[PDB]
């Protein structure tokens, strides 16, 4: 569901 | 608003030298006849002739004649002109027997607007919410892969990265006439959204092309460049246009309903049932590009399927939680790439055609994420919508709702636009598969 | 209008210090001949001797006398001359016994004009759409390849693509005295076009002479380079100069006929049956040069077959919808590196030959694409145009029609120049052979 | 001679891997299979497919399926091949019903020399002349403009301009087993002649296309590129091939007559008037690329004009003094693009035509120089070559009489290659245009 | 025909 | 029909 | 003859 | 006519 607000990480 | 002796004494008064008789065409762009200050009178009398076919894009065949119309309630000075003043009116297409052209966006949307009227819905209150990127410009001016900068949602980076390019632009449309609600950094790195006060559908497709053109100035002005493009990168958010709509008949929200449980009357259901049924037809107007369909990924708050939430991840329609006079169905597919005028249409009519047919609204989705099974999804009769743009195509030919909303002109030439894009999109060889094969096999 | 005295009110009022007495040759070169202000009433007393044979270009074979004749109401004075003003005056070449030179263009027209006038036609109201393309230079101001912009049709680029050195021109036309009707972007990228009013063909001529000369000028003030070449470029659209005429009797379009199913008269049909009759003789003379028959290709809107219509792809003569007092017939063939005067002169001597015999109308071209073979379009009488330059001179000389409006010395030397320039292009190996072959033979 | 044990015993002997079975497509270029020395019996029992319309070049429209007929007679074995030997066998292309395939140059041929041998004439031996140009290459190894010397007519320049790449060349194709007559410097620089002994027309085909790969190689070793382009440079010669033609019967030579004047039998001037009757026709055979009629101008002694003569600037004809059995007709027309086969085809059918005929020989031109003008050449009936390769194209579509030399197959394939590569060199905007337009207009 | 119309995917 | 076979020209 | 006006195309 | 020939001054 979430994978663009997770982009800090990557 | 504005009369022709209001036009001509701020001409006068303002030192205009050069008028812009903007216009559009199917797929969106801005057009425009340059036209001398010492044409305004023949102007406003109706008189301007052009080819009209320009209207077809690349694929118009023969050159016509049609007139220019302009509206007087768009006129507008640009604040950049500085020495020579230049002034823009948008204009509305029109055959030389004097009725109106057939394949003119800006008509097509006044024509759905007028048996909307027929029905008794006196307007159709609209407000859009444009989001734009933003990158650097290398030194011959051209975009580069890289963001302006790398805040989040609503961030604030008060020194050149949260704001940026987003003060100046506001600070431009506030001078132009614009009434802007709010500004804020945008999901993905770069992206930015401004939102405007809501405003009648004919109003608000030219503010949409007003905000492009002026969002695009501006950040050309500071060295940067910005885009409207669906999916401009991979793995980040996609820009979006939600439309947020309600219809009105004199001053009442005809959508509010105090006595209903979620606070909606049975004519907005039936707005969002046919809005709903069309979806998949009105893909292809509301996504026009290629591009589009790249946004339209699970994972990035993208509408995926044909549902309705009042909260969910990505439902197709929802429903904002205001109420009272401002009670409002937001349909999220569009994105900025997609014509205002045609868009704004499309919807209105599936929406009309909904109402017209008590069409009944199927039970919304809940939070149950679509990690269901696609067994699951069609037991619970969820459509999805068109996973390209040949799929759109088929579905907007085989419809008969919406391709009467847009008309037997402007159909064919959108067709035959969308299957040349088509056609040269699906023969090419991108570096993504030069990875992968060329070495392997 | 202007008078002597008026002349050197403003000569003397506005500082000119240099007048250029300006004529063209055969070539439609602008030439002239630098005078002091000192000279001024000797200019205008007709009584300035010069070469006279410069008009034959570079086959002239011996120097003549002939004296300068300006013409009053052409009296103008360039903006950009700044510190020591520069006035223009365009004259007239007369013999000296009295009479006027038969080898000057305008003098063609003039007498072409006059015939006309022996028919009851009083004017021949004439509006010219020319077009050109506008290239980057280099260091040491040479057109590079590239163009300035990247535009489409109608676009709009309000930074300093499209517009920009436009709207200078436009600017200047309109200090001149130039009353500009509309100006856009072109199809082709880099492609500009601006229109002016109708006027008389003398004066259309003149203008078309000082509008090329202006943009010109304005184009290398902004470091570009204006060209009004007929096909710079392969594969894109080319430049062409669509003229609209139409025949005046005393403030009467004579072209004009409410009870006629399309508002044209007959006059107006034997007009267009005379001109597509002698289509292939005039096209020398429209199409002088070896390039621009490398626009007459199929595909990009330029004529290539001697038809007319009303609404085709690209047909030699098109009717615009307007009617009234703005009845016209449309010639597409000519570009802007023809001659105005010798072009408008051929046109109109060929539409006045149409009247004079009463020529029959051929049937109007339909939606019927000339994608029929070859023997379907001799089988329904459709002629094509001339393929290259020597088909086009070898026409001009076995017709006796418009060779007596170009008379007899100008086309003495009209063919020795074209058979001179064709037979150096004849005779070049070009980079295309040198990339077919040399390695496969 | 050879035979299928001679073949077996040298490819065994010599360790010969690699065997080419060579043939020939309508545009004179050299295809071949390329076969392992374990297939040698295979291919020597005419039991190898391959595709067969490779004949037809980038206009084939489906597949088909033909056998390769070796012709044991044109068995060599290659002398640069050094470490891994390379034979080749030049083959027919047979249909596999059993038929020899109707677009197939050297069957053509064939067919030709069959039908004459049918008028008893045994054999048609023919001596060509092919000149060709010597260009430095670069260091990617691609030919500049630069000539490897700047010789003159028979030269001698024994270092390394002279001979240079002529002296080996000479050398390799004696051990191929060429008889060599003599070599000598042509007129430009970097323009060399090597002349063969005479043989029948298959042979001499052969040994035309032989000599071009082997002068190919042989320059492309030294570092140095070889063309046959008719017109490589403007201003220099251009390169011909001139051809020796004498009719044999029973090793009897039917052109000389001792008791005629010029020493010329009836047949023989039969034959030279079939071939000046339909050089026009002939002339896209013999000059086929669109750089063949930048050769054909005036001032380089390629013939311009339809017309025989013993002695003259450039006659179409030439009849050497040789007298006996090496009485000759010289046709000059051909240059060493064109299809040996074909061009020997169509020049030999033409005699024919004229001899079945008995066509009247037109008188011969004296010392009377072309400066006369086009009247005096009409006048006395003096043909003109066509201009350019559309003219030779609708000059062989009328022929009735080449066009049967061709047969009905290859005939619309080659009219459709030419075409295209008109069309495709009509449509270019070459440096020319541009230097002398772009500027001044 | 549409050849120059064609110039922006070319 | 002709495409890839007419690339000597493009 | 004429050939100093020539100059253009040499 | 000799054009070629006289390549040597030229
Ligand atoms: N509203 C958001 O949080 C962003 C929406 C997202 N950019 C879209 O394309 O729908
Ligand atoms: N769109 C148009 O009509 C342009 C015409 C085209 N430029 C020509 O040369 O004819
Ligand atoms: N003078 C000669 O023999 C050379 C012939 C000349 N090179 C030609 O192409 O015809
Ligand atoms: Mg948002
Ligand atoms: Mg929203
Ligand atoms: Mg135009
Ligand atoms: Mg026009
Ligand atoms: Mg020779
Ligand atoms: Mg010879």
């Amino acid at each position: 569901l979430i994978q663009g607000e997770l982009s800090r990480f990557f | 608003s504005y009369t022709r002796e209001d036009i001509i004494r701020i001409a006068e008064e303002e030192n205009v030298r050069f008028i812009r008789l903007q216009f559009t065409d199917l797929l969106g762009t801005i057009k425009n006849v340059e036209i001398p200050v010492s044409q305004l009178e023949k102007a406003l009398d109706n008189k301007m002739m052009f080819d009209g076919s320009s209207i077809e894009g690349y694929v118009r065949i023969e050159e016509s004649d049609m007139y220019l119309y302009p509206d007087l309630d768009t006129w507008v000075v640009f604040p950049w002109v500085t020495s020579d003043r230049v002034a823009r009116l948008i204009c509305d297409i029109y055959k030389p027997d004097g009725s109106p052209f057939a394949g003119d966006p800006r008509g097509i949307l006044k024509r759905v607007l007028k048996e909307a009227e027929e029905l008794g819905y006196t307007s159709m209150n609209v407000g859009p919410e444009p989001e734009f990127f933003l990158f650097k410009t290398d030194e011959k001016g051209d975009p580069t892969t890289e963001l302006n900068d790398q805040g989040g949602y609503f961030d604030l980076a008060p020194m050149d990265l949260g704001e940026n390019c987003r003060r100046e632009i506001v600070l431009k449309l506030e001078e132009m006439g614009f009434e802007i609600e709010a500004s804020h950094h945008e999901v993905a790195p770069g992206q930015h959204e401004i939102d405007f006060k809501y405003a009648d559908a004919v109003k608000a497709a030219d503010q949409i092309q007003t905000f492009k053109l002026v969002v695009k100035t501006i950040a050309r002005q500071h060295g940067l460049h910005a885009t409207f493009m669906p999916k401009p990168l991979f793995g980040v958010n996609g820009s979006g246009m939600h439309c947020n709509q309600s219809l009105f008949k004199d001053n009442e929200n005809v959508f509010y309903d105090e006595t209903d449980e979620l606070g909606l009357s049975q004519t907005a259901r039936h707005y969002m049932a046919g809005i709903l049924k069309h979806a998949r037809a009105m893909a292809a107007i509301t996504n026009p590009t290629v591009n589009s369909y790249k946004r339209l990924v699970p994972g990035y708050e993208a509408p995926c399927y044909v549902a309705w939430s009042a909260s969910n991840r990505s439902p197709m329609i929802r429903i904002p939680a205001s109420r009272g006079l401002s009670t409002r169905v937001e349909v999220r597919n569009p994105d900025p790439a997609a014509n205002p005028y045609l868009a704004l249409a499309v919807m209105l009519r599936a929406g009309l055609d909904g109402i017209k047919r008590q069409m009944a609204l199927p039970a919304p989705i809940d939070r149950n994420i679509y990690v269901m099974s696609e067994e699951e999804r069609i037991e619970e009769g969820i459509p999805s919508l068109p996973a390209d743009l040949k799929e759109a195509l088929s579905e907007l030919i085989r419809s008969e709702v919406i391709s009467d909303a847009l008309g037997d002109h402007a159909l064919a030439y959108f067709y035959e636009l969308k299957e040349i894009e088509w056609d040269m999109y699906r023969t090419q060889v991108h570096q993504w598969e030069r990875d992968q094969y060329l070495t392997l096999y």
